């Protein structure tokens, strides 16, 4: 559950990887953490998938509906400005390490809101569990004013670092560019190596031991 | 006879509310006018500092009111209506920040207003607020914005426009003064609108009222750029500009 | 407090439905591949910017309304129907039903008129878009019920201006050729024959989302 | 993450460093111990981070509500701390606050853990490194001073405080406060040798 | 604790119980108790636990239902029945504990003869037969092995002598006292016996 | 918990979905009172819920949600899809968050003149775990995962698909000690459904 | 003045012009058959922009089995139907099984009685024909008025011209009768009581419950009505 | 027609009725004076009512209140329903003591009792209060200053005024003698000879001074000072 | 609150003929460490009694000024030098404090001894709030009460609060005597604060003694 997050010259790339878990199993191999908050700005939170649903969520229709209200795109400062009003009343209760950040009429900015509602600017970042590994290649190849090809292969490496040196992490890794035109939701280095292919077994169809076929043919 | 018009949520056999239409003219009955006008990346307000109709201190009396230090807006009509008005504004602007982070804008300021105006009108918990003001202030967007706000609910919007008693005797005036920058030579925008704007505000205060308008009595306010902050201009600086009328 | 009357009528709706019918003229009609909607704009000065007195706002992505009476009362009304686009879009995930959301509208305004000491909405809305069901046009009335009309006016002088609509519409009309029909419902049926971009016109765009015509946009269409 | 404030003749000065480790490990790194209030007056918290930036988002809420209710180009100062103190009717956080007075010259007196009664203070410093130059300041600091003189001890002073010290930030802040309200965010670099 | 046995035919639905009150882990305040709790159509409810919570919730239930057979002249279905208590179990759990065992039976001409069981939470289900308390993991297991379809009436008695003897030999406290509430054709007996 | 274990898997075939339970309710960890307690309900016509958990929420949480369709479901001439449906269960369970509603539901069904498998997870919270292909959730989830993991083929038959899910209950459930005999599994096509209950282990 | 105060004759004053406002209102009918339940509809047609295919404000639907013709005040028409719509499901919520509609009535009457007895606000100006099936007692068809007086029925004509209509049903019912000539018997009673002689069919609506063990419960498309009303051509069940 | 029985009513003229009766309610009863000194604000308030009861204390109807030592408060009208203002005033100071800690400044205080005054008028069933209020001070540094509030808000500073029952006559004597810069302890005698003019020598008339430098701290009347009363020139 | 994080030291309030006696030191210790060493502890709260602390510092603002706002109250009613609120209402006020607060669990650690003169026969009627010869007392009308943080309360005729408690009461005692002079009462309490400097671990120098006699209350400032 890496979630690598930086700047570039213009926009913000975020990244993170499709694979959720449950502790010791894998839960599927593809849950898009990446998010719409609107046009210009997304979202991506690492912690429980579940306080993160209502946290999405809540957040994209609280922004549309104050976009609808005046004419201009919503400002990056806002949304993480709210949060935090209802995540200190429930400091013990939601917990969530979000990482967000979009183009608007200051720069693109990048936030990173903790759990107990600290919250600042940041120009870098990862969260997740395997967070470290993420940060640790970030730190080494993270020029400034960088191109977004400069940056996609950045944050390409930098999930790639968290894929194969964590555990809870794993699958596809998929990104995004927040430019002002528009956005990119692509799915690059889908690891298609393939190691070695399945064989699925379809059985027979003699029967399966079944003594009541109530069948119905409801229109 | 007893028409209808003695509460203020029965509606009228043609359709017209006839308490916010008295309350309309309660403020064209103060006999206080202010001009507003918004030009290229600025905008001002023209006040009047008069006693809502000996020893007096006239520094005191105003009709213009700070709400925020980025959006300032004048009031006019029923001096007590008016000052409950600010205190609804300025714990509403204030509110925005505690509750959004970012400063207010001044569009969604005057919508907001509005919105508890309404409230007022269609229940019959209270009396009207027999008031009036011109809501100005720059955006995020580097543009000036002014909003005129009536009894009723209302966010009209103007380039320029005048509030006061002297509404129906003005707006010839006042597009007559705002085509004599229009469509004239507008040069350029050498961030002189202080002489360009404010030259062409006093001049359309002085076309409404026929007085000499002492410097004494008359107090403006700038929130163009490079200066954000709803500044009164100094005695000195309006008596300056009242003698660029020759 | 708004009672009844012994001939069997509200005489206090009968008194909202007047001041409709002295407001400027609101118009909605639907076609196959979306639904269109024009407000005579009375711009009384040069001095009011037109982009900030409207008369067509957004609900949603889908979503067109269009004010025909008290104008203080086009923003209370606006912000819970946003709201209830809102609260409906949290639950469920797609986007708001029209006729999921007039009828809470419907209802919202129901509840001015059975309540002690209020008064009730004196506005008629126009409430188009697109649906997963085709297009929808309804028309919400201060009494609190809703029609689900096919080409209607609300605005002053309608018992006339319909009846431009009685004679001048078919059931398979293309969005681009409902706009003349529309506009010659306007600058036809009464004064204001200076129709130069005073007119402001949302379409649902043959299910794209909603786009609010600029004015040299309808321009285009106002030379005939 | 130390904070120190030292007060000059004329004016006052803020220091702060830019760590916030959360355990054992930088997450924020560059971040803002200081905080902005207005054109005369500072709030540099520290301690925990966790309901720290509630109480400044109240206090910047309650500054505003405060000045525009005056005139247009008047706060107070110490009308605005007590005000942090009543907000502690917990969240643990110490914070200091600092700024130029239109009735004094300059003030700057911390809030503790839960009562602001450290007024006409004179070298105050709170945090957690703040336990290692306690007595270092003590020593070199003079009753009256220069512009210079305080800058050059409030260097050594984070240099020392973060020396030896696990929070140790990584860029400083240091902010001035003066009667014309120079305010420039002098960001010092350089570290211990 | 109790046991609460009950099975269902297919003409008929008898419920078991035992008869004794113990107060404390020493003294019973009583013999021949009240567990049951009839109602007047046709149904036959039956508590289980302790004392205090058996007997508010067998009247909150009991007037609830006799107020809905009054308020429509119509008598309330066994399945609406058995479905509305577990509700109001379900209700009185997050706030109050109510630690009470139910076993819900009927009779209605929509359906035929009902029974349901239940547990502290709400756990209603249709069976065929079942117990509750410590005396349920000596019974569950006998029914089992006399429970061919069509059983007369008057063979689930002879069912129970073989149960009710199991529980005075291989239970920890020896249940004597014993009370039968038979549900056939319309009429509740009451065919208390001892052993 | 792990108190009154079950479980609940859903397949997704070519143009026909299927779900499977078990039924052995238990009162305790290790006992069984009832082998006749569905765990699927036919929440509409075209959406069929399956719950999972303490027997304390599986039926609160279907006379909740069925008040909530039906409510929902007459106010339109049409029927609820299970796009609306889906993002229904995570608002439902969120706003009963700091509550005791202890499920693991699975919501199938087509999507809709065509038709779309659309199989989705759920958790305690509500984290909608989006799903294309197969879907499992209840107390047996370990058994289950790698189980449907080696016999899973992306598109089968109606018929295929049915002896698939057959032997993916029938393998774990006897490899589990709670969730007992019965499996009524449920396999339907846009135009017949098919309740079959096949003959498990009962141990 | 207000609904609280009486009237020294004894009646009310707001529940009475409520029961005079309902009869400027568009008529409908009910009618029970051996079958099933059919009701009758009026479209008022303001004009002919309305839609007129998909939708019709006169008969709105409560439950799976329980359905009503509404008649009065069609703006608030729709509160009851959204709050007959929650005891409707209430009532599964709580008892796990469908609702008896002589339990919904009661259900539905008691709002209206406590508008009509304080509050200080206006009673409700609807009335309607509301029929469903039941397991305990089958076919049914209630009916309501702003006061809360419901009472059982066969066929009621409530709406405009009342008492015209509901003399047609007293005696061409009959106790047996079947679906298609029980539409047949409502399709007649339906027209005269607009002074025409035949339905323009872009004009009133029916619905019917008759339970298959399922309650099928369809309602009626413009088409399908063209074959009950060219069977009245032929077979004239006339005024009489 | 009848248009000025409640507050909510709105004149067909625009005016608003029902509170401009308020005025015609203060102008019957007995009067307050203040005005402003080169060395602080001398108060006075005559009570002209000794026709009547002539068995109170001699020294007992005070109609001066301050709200601490620096901020003096008097009344002209209803003297019931100015209790309830000045409840309200020392409550907005120690309101303000406690979020603050200072004492509350002139221009905060008499925006914060204005907006209760003109509070009480929006309500369509309460009633509007009946009581002039004149607040004023004398800053050390700053001169002083008198905030005069009467009905429906309208805070107004002055630098000398009076309201009562002969406001449009002691108005013209104020502006005889520019006090501004005179003293207070010729002004005090200054004030005895105007009460003369407009009904006899009695010692009905109570005031206090809040600046003689006496540590710039509200006094009492101080009788010894008032005693020796110019009652002929 | 919960622990004294921001404790006090002690102080010592003994009455004489002309007045009471009061002291304690600045030292403000942060638990193990003397942070504050600037503090007052000795606060004023009218022009004829005063209190003191020990125990928690910053749970003595929510006293304190809880206590100088009843103060200006009361000088705000003061139509008689009679009027003025006597150190026997605010002991009892204090106590009352701590009461309600002891129904709850919450305490206000503190430990307040509340000094004054409870008389009237001294010409004092004029307050100056914002800034010759001493009189014999007959020893009743010194009023010096004690408050535990439990709520007890009483009145004697010298009182020692917190941790001097076992040190300073005890040569107290005994060295106590009646009718003492100025002299006398200071060199008691420097022979007796002496000891409070080699046994308490949290305690300093600046002894600010306070006197209240019958012409106001003084402050003086030695170091021992």
């Amino acid at each position: 559950t890496t979630i690598c997050g930086l700047v570039c010259q213009n926009a913000v790339i975020l990244g993170a990887d499709t694979r959720a878990t449950e502790g010791p199993i894998v839960a599927d191999k593809n849950c898009s953490k990446l998010h719409y908050i609107s046009k210009n700005i997304w979202c991506a939170g690492a912690g429980v998938a579940g306080d993160l649903e209502h946290t999405t969520l809540w957040l994209q229709h609280n922004v549309e509906l104050h976009r609808l209200n005046t004419n201009t795109q919503p400002r990056v400062s806002m949304c993480v400005s709210r949060l935090t009003q209802e995540l200190f009343k429930y400091q013990g209760y939601k917990v969530c390490a979000i990482v967000l950040g979009g183009v608007d009429v200051n720069g693109p900015q990048l936030y990173g809101i903790h759990p107990h509602g600290s919250s600042c600017l940041l120009p870098f970042t990862a969260l997740g569990s395997g967070s470290l590994n993420a940060m640790a290649v970030l730190e080494a190849k993270y020029r400034d004013n960088m191109t977004i090809e400069e940056g996609k292969n950045l944050v390409c490496e930098a999930i790639c670092a968290g894929i194969f040196n964590d555990l809870g992490s794993g699958g596809n890794v998929d990104i995004c560019v927040i430019t002002k035109d528009s956005y990119q939701h692509i799915r690059p280095y889908k690891e298609p190596n393939m190691r070695l292919y399945h064989l699925p077994h379809p059985t027979i169809y003699p029967k399966g031991t079944t003594p009541i076929l109530s069948e119905k043919i409801e229109y | 006879q007893s028409m209808y018009d003695r509460h203020l949520t029965i509606f009228s056999p043609d359709g017209n509310l006839y308490q916010i239409e008295y309350a309309i003219k309660a403020v064209k009955n103060t006999n206080i006018t202010s001009v507003g006008v918004k030009g290229e990346n600025c905008a001002v307000i023209i006040s009047q500092k008069k006693m809502a109709t000996k020893l007096l201190d006239y520094n005191n009396i105003t009709n213009i009111y700070n709400i925020t230090d980025e959006i300032g807006c004048s009031m006019v009509g029923m001096p007590g209506d008016c000052l409950s008005m600010v205190y609804k504004a300025r714990s509403e602007a204030s509110e925005f920040l505690y509750s959004n982070g970012y400063n207010v804008n001044a569009e969604t300021l005057c919508r907001n207003i509005c919105d508890k105006i309404q409230v007022y009108t269609q229940h019959a918990y209270m009396r009207l607020h027999a008031c009036s003001g011109m809501i100005i202030g720059i955006d995020e967007n580097n543009k000036p914005e002014l909003f005129k706000f009536d009894p009723s609910g209302f966010c009209a919007g103007y380039r320029a426009c005048v509030i006061g008693n002297k509404e129906q005797e003005s707006i010839s005036v006042l597009e007559r003064l705002l085509e004599k920058r229009k469509k004239k030579i507008q040069q350029e925008t050498i961030d002189e609108d202080i002489r360009n704007t404010t030259i062409l505000a006093i001049e359309a205060l002085q076309t409404i009222l026929a007085f000499d308008l002492k410097a004494s009595e008359i107090e403006v306010a700038i929130v163009s750029t490079k200066n954000r902050n709803f500044t009164q201009i100094s005695e000195k600086e309006i008596d300056n500009y009242l003698t660029y009328i020759a | 407090l708004t009672t009844f009357s012994p001939t069997g009528k509200l005489v206090q709706i009968e008194y909202a439905l007047n001041r409709v019918s002295s407001s400027s003229p609101a118009l909605g009609i639907r076609a196959k591949n979306g639904v269109i909607i024009a407000t005579e704009k009375k711009s009384p000065n040069e001095l009011i910017e037109e982009n900030s007195i409207f008369k067509i706002q957004q609900i949603s992505e889908h979503i067109g309304i269009v004010y025909a009476g008290m104008p203080g009362d086009f923003r209370v009304l606006l912000k819970r129907a946003r709201k209830e686009a809102i609260r409906y879009s949290l639950q469920y995930g797609s986007e708001i039903l029209v006729k999921e959301l007039v009828k809470i509208i419907a209802s919202i305004v129901q509840e001015f008129t059975q309540t002690g000491g209020v008064r009730p909405f004196g506005l008629s809305l126009l409430i188009c878009g697109v649906d997963v069901y085709g297009y929808h046009l309804y028309q919400i009335d201060p009494s609190g019920c809703y029609f689900n009309w096919m080409a209607t006016c609300v605005g002053k002088d309608y018992q006339n201006n319909m009846s431009f609509l009685e004679k001048r519409y078919n059931k398979d009309i293309e969005i681009e050729d409902a706009i003349h029909t529309a506009i010659l419902t306007l600058k036809e049926s009464y004064e204001g024959v200076l129709n130069e971009k005073n007119i402001e016109i949302g379409v649902a765009y043959d299910n794209k989302p909603f786009k609010i015509l600029t004015q040299n946009e309808i321009k285009d269409y106002l030379i005939e | 993450t130390t904070i120190i404030g030292i007060i000059y003749d004329n004016g006052v000065m803020l220091a702060c460093d830019s760590r916030t480790s959360s355990g054992t490990f930088i997450s924020n790194k560059c971040s803002r111990k200081i905080n902005r209030i207005n054109e005369n007056l500072y709030v540099c918290r520290s301690g925990a981070s966790a309901h720290s930036q509630k109480i400044i988002e109240i206090i910047k809420h309650y500054c505003v509500s405060m000045k525009n209710e005056n005139r247009k180009k008047g706060r107070f100062h110490e009308g605005e701390t007590i005000y942090d103190e009543t907000t502690y009717d917990f969240l643990s956080c110490a914070l200091i606050f600092g700024g130029y007075d239109k009735i004094k010259k300059q003030q700057l007196y911390a809030v503790n853990l839960n009562g602001s009664i450290i007024e006409k203070h004179d070298f105050a410093v709170s945090g957690s490194g703040s336990i290692y130059i306690q007595s270092y300041l003590q020593d070199k600091y003079k009753k009256f001073m220069t512009k210079k003189e305080c800058f050059n001890l409030i260097l050594n002073c984070v240099k020392y405080a973060m020396h030896n010290d696990n929070s140790s930030g990584g860029l400083i802040r240091i902010v001035n406060i003066t009667k014309s309200f120079v305010e420039e965010f002098t960001v010092v670099n350089t570290q211990m040798n | 604790m109790d046991t609460l046995i009950g099975l269902r035919g297919n003409n008929f639905v008898v419920l078991a119980a035992d008869t004794y009150s113990i107060n404390s882990i020493i003294k019973l305040k009583n013999d021949d108790n009240t567990k049951f709790y009839d109602i007047h159509g046709n149904k036959c409810l039956l508590l289980g636990g302790s004392i205090g919570d058996r007997l508010q919730f067998g009247e909150f239930i009991r007037k609830n239902v006799h107020l809905y057979q009054y308020q429509n002249n119509t008598d309330m279905f066994v399945k609406s029945f058995a479905f509305f208590t577990r509700k109001n179990l379900a209700y009185y759990l997050r706030r109050n504990p109510f630690e009470v065992n139910c076993l819900i039976a009927g009779y209605d001409k929509k359906d035929g003869y009902q029974l349901y069981w239940c547990d502290y939470l709400s756990n209603m289900d249709s069976v065929n037969k079942g117990a509750h308390g410590y005396g349920a993991y000596l019974v569950s297991a006998i029914l089992d092995k006399y429970y061919h379809e069509n059983l007369t009436v008057d063979e689930a008695l002879d069912i129970f002598k073989l149960c009710f003897e199991e529980l005075k030999k291989r239970f920890l406290l020896t249940q004597i006292n014993y009370e039968l509430r038979i549900m056939y054709d319309n009429k509740v007996e009451t065919q208390y016996v001892t052993v | 918990y792990n108190y009154n274990g079950g479980c609940v898997l859903g397949m997704s075939g070519s143009n026909c979905v299927a779900i499977a339970c078990d039924l052995r309710l238990g009162a305790n960890t290790f006992t069984t009172v009832s082998t006749k307690f569905s765990k699927i309900f036919k929440m509409n016509n075209n959406v069929y819920v399956g719950l999972s958990g303490l027997a304390t929420d599986i039926q609160t949480l279907y006379e909740i949600l069925r008040y909530r369709v039906n409510l929902y479901e007459v106010r339109q001439d049409a029927e609820m899809d299970v796009e609306c449906f889906a993002n229904m269960l995570s608002s439902i369970l969120y706003s009963n968050r700091f509550s005791p509603y202890f499920v693991n539901p699975i919501v199938v069904g087509f999507k809709l003149v065509n038709y779309e498998p659309y199989l989705t997870a759920y958790d305690l919270i509500g984290a909608k775990c989006e799903t294309r292909d197969f879907v499992v959730n209840g107390v047996t989830s370990e058994q289950l995962f790698g189980m449907c993991e080696s016999l899973y083929v992306k598109d089968q038959d109606e018929n295929g698909l049915f002896e698939t899910i057959s032997q993916c209950l029938l393998s774990a459930l006897d490899r589990d000690c709670i969730s007992g005999w019965g499996a009524e599994v449920l396999v339907l096509t846009p135009e017949k459904i098919i309740k079959k209950k096949l003959k498990a282990r009962m141990d | 003045s207000r609904t609280t105060t009486f009237s020294p004759e004894g009646r009310l004053y707001q529940v009475e012009y409520a029961l005079e406002a309902i009869n400027n209102a568009s008529i409908t009918i009910g009618l029970i058959t051996k079958d099933g339940v059919i009701l009758g509809a009026d479209k008022v047609f303001i004009s002919k922009l309305i839609d007129k295919a998909n939708n019709y404000e006169k008969i709105y639907k409560i439950d799976k089995h329980i359905f009503c013709g509404v008649a009065g005040l069609n703006a608030d028409a729709n509160i009851l139907i959204n709050q007959s719509r929650l005891y409707a499901q209430r009532y599964l919520y709580n008892y796990n099984e469908v609702q008896p509609v002589s339990q919904l009535v009661v259900q539905i009457c008691d709002i209206k009685q406590s508008y009509t007895q304080y509050g200080g606000l206006r009673p409700y100006g609807v009335s309607f024909l509301i029929g469903g099936y039941d397991t305990k007692d089958g076919y049914q068809l209630y009916h309501t008025d702003p006061s809360g007086n419901y009472s059982g029925w066969f066929a009621t004509a409530i709406g405009t011209n009342n008492l015209t209509a509901s003399s047609v049903l007293k005696q061409e019912w009959k106790n047996d009768m079947t679906l298609e000539e029980g539409l047949l018997l409502a399709l007649k009673t339906l027209a005269k009581s607009t002074d025409t002689e035949i339905p323009k069919s872009e004009k009133i609506e029916l619905a019917y419950l008759t339970n298959k063990d399922g309650e099928v419960y369809q309602k009626y498309l413009t088409e399908k009505e063209i074959e009950e009303l060219i069977k009245l051509y032929t077979q004239k069940y006339i005024k009489e | 027609a009848g248009y000025d029985l409640s507050v909510s009513t709105f004149s067909p003229d625009g005016r608003l009725y029902q509170v401009e009766y308020i005025y015609k309610s203060i102008n019957n009863n007995n009067t307050a004076l203040c005005l402003e000194c080169k060395d602080g604000i001398i108060c006075c308030c005559i009570n002209s009512n000794m026709d009547k009861n002539k068995m109170i204390k001699k020294n007992s109807y005070n109609r001066i209140y301050h709200v601490n030592n620096n901020i003096i408060i008097t009344y002209s009208g209803f003297d019931g329903d100015a209790r309830n203002i000045i409840d309200r005033a020392r409550s907005e100071a120690n309101t303000y003591y406690y979020n603050f800690h200072t004492n509350i400044p002139l221009h905060i205080l008499v925006n914060r009792i204005s907006l209760y005054i003109h509070a009480y008028t929006l309500y369509w069933h309460m009633r509007p209060f009946a009581a002039s209020i004149i607040i004023s001070s004398f800053n050390e540094k700053d001169k002083g200053d008198i905030y005069c509030i009467e009905p429906n808000g309208a805070c107004y500073k002055y630098s000398g005024i009076v309201i009562g029952k002969n406001k449009e006559m002691f108005k013209t004597e104020i502006e005889k003698k520019d006090y501004k810069d005179i003293n207070v302890r010729d002004a005090i005698e200054d004030i005895y000879k105007f009460i003369l003019t407009s009904n006899n020598l009695q010692n009905l008339v109570n005031f206090s001074w809040i600046c003689k430098e006496s540590s710039y701290e509200f006094q009492n009347i101080h009788e010894e000072i008032l005693t020796p009363a110019l009652n002929k020139a | 609150t919960l622990g004294p994080v921001v404790t006090g030291t002690s102080v010592i309030a003994i009455k004489y003929k002309h007045g009471i006696m009061i002291a304690a030191d600045r030292k403000a210790s942060y638990g193990s460490y003397a942070k504050f060493q600037n503090v007052e502890r000795i606060f004023k709260i009218n022009n004829k009694t005063v209190m003191g602390f020990s125990g928690e510092l910053a749970d003595a603002q929510y006293l304190h000024e809880l206590l100088t706002r009843k103060n200006i109250n009361n000088l705000s009613e003061k139509k008689r030098k009679e009027d003025m609120y006597t150190p026997q209402h605010y002991h009892s006020y204090v106590s009352r404090v701590f009461y309600v607060r002891k129904n709850r669990i919450d305490p206000l650690f503190n430990n307040i001894i509340i000094a004054g003169i409870n008389s009237q026969k001294y010409d004092n009627n004029d307050d100056n709030v914002l800034l010759e010869e001493y009189k014999e007392i007959h020893k009743d009308d010194l009023y010096i009460g004690f408050v535990d943080m439990h709520g007890t309360n009483f009145c004697d005729d010298y009182i020692t609060t917190g941790y001097a408690r076992y040190f300073a009461l005890t040569l107290l005692r005994d060295h106590y005597k009646d009718n003492m002079t100025e002299e006398e009462a200071r060199i008691l309490i420097n022979e007796c604060l002496r000891i409070l400097y080699f046994r308490d671990a949290t305690s300093s120098n600046f002894i600010q003694i306070v006197k209240v006699t019958s012409k106001g209350v003084e402050y003086e400032e030695p170091y021992i």
